[PDB]
């Protein structure tokens, strides 16, 4: 459901 | 298996594999090229990354979904087709933190490859606790949390706040904390903080940092937006 | 290596690989299914037909990309990663083409099976076209040309204009005639007269087969446009 | 380029 870290 | 093809081969193919968005071709070549046995460049630890955090992405979407539709159930073959998920997600989370452990880490001496790899270790801990029921759970966690706190040490002393990987890792260690954790005050709290640093020293860089900064900088706005 | 699973066991996971996306894992079960050697009902032929055309339909676009990145090049590098994805995506039509012989096609004596499954063998011989160049390529063009030309003898005796295997079987053919044997005008031609003999039986259908043909028909729409 | 069936 939260954003970690995508390019 | 990627035994007898050439380090620079496989990296190139890598690439390749990539613009076919066939990441577990690209996953099973940088595999071979960490086994080399020589240290990675920037590059190379990017390719690294993307590749397995695309193979386990469309494992933990799979999951997701197989675990919700044996939610709403309590055959067996439900449990059995989420199980099988599960072991092939928690073989190549192994996989990766293998790799950093033989011998990626213990190399990496430079403070932006040593906290790129123990932000991955944490990630994948991360990846190994979302799935984790048994006796084992207690540790899995600590096992995030140890590697994310190693990396945000030497991040915090070594790198600007506006660094790419210290922002990522924030991020990824906010989403620990407020996901895995149960602990949503630190995971805001890391967030709220690390964005305001990381504001305050935008005026220090060129166009293009800026743009790179910029983007992690909204990722930890649009979870703070989401938890407040 | 599905043989000991039940087959009401595979079918019912085949469902979840779809829900999950998990499409590789979909093939198999299926693939276990049709190995039962039963025949297979309308909506397992529908899981067989779905599980493997996204399989293939990946490999199809990966060669794609990499015979671009091939042909504007033109080390070995790109030629040998091309060449890994051909030979694994002739192994999955090769797997497919084995299930309709093995005996899929003569066990299926219905109008709806039987067309079925002669559609699906001219797709996957028109697969290993798009990537064949040596000795045996006007043989495998022959093969999709027949397996599709028994298909519209079937389909046009035994099927209403608006039947949806009937129109997806001659739009394929179609795209057959245009992309594979250099037949533009008897794609158009095809996909023209396909067309309108469905618009003048549409008033028989109700509202859902309505739905049901009028989707397929734009597709013929769709490539009348791109080719007139 | 032109398409085929697709669900
Ligand atoms: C976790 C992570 C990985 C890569 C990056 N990144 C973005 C742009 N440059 C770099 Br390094 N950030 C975070
Ligand atoms: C090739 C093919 C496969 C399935 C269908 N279809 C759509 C709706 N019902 C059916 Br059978 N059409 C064409
Ligand atoms: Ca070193
Ligand atoms: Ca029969």
């Amino acid at each position: 459901r939260p954003s970690s870290w995508r390019q | 298996a990627m035994g007898s093809m050439e380090r620079a081969s496989l990296i190139q193919k890598a690439k390749l594999a990539e613009q076919a968005e066939r990441y577990e071709d690209m996953a099973a070549f940088m595999k071979g090229a960490v086994e080399k046995g020589e240290e990675l460049s920037c590059e190379e630890r990017n390719l690294l990354s993307v590749a397995y955090k695309n193979v386990v992405g469309g494992q933990r979407a799979a999951w997701r979904v197989l675990s919700s539709i044996e939610q709403k159930s309590n055959g067996p073959e439900v449990r059995e087709y989420r199980e099988k998920v599960e072991t092939e997600l928690q073989g190549v989370c192994d996989t990766v933190l293998g790799l950093l452990d033989s011998h990626l880490i213990k190399e990496a001496g430079d403070a932006e490859s040593r906290v790129f790899y123990l932000k991955m270790k944490g990630d994948y801990y991360r990846y190994l606790a979302e799935v984790a029921t048994g006796d084992d759970k207690k540790r899995i966690i600590d096992s995030a949390r140890s590697a994310y706190q190693e990396a945000m040490d030497i991040s915090k002393k070594e790198m600007p706040p506006t660094n790419p990987i210290r922002l990522g890792l924030a991020l990824n260690f906010s989403v620990f904390h407020y996901e895995i954790a149960n602990s949503p005050e630190e995971a805001i709290s890391l967030a709220k903080t690390t964005f305001d640093e990381a504001m305050a020293d935008l005026h220090t860089l060129s166009e293009d940092s800026y743009k790179d900064s910029t983007l992690i900088m909204q990722l930890l706005r649009d979870n703070l937006t989401l938890w407040t």
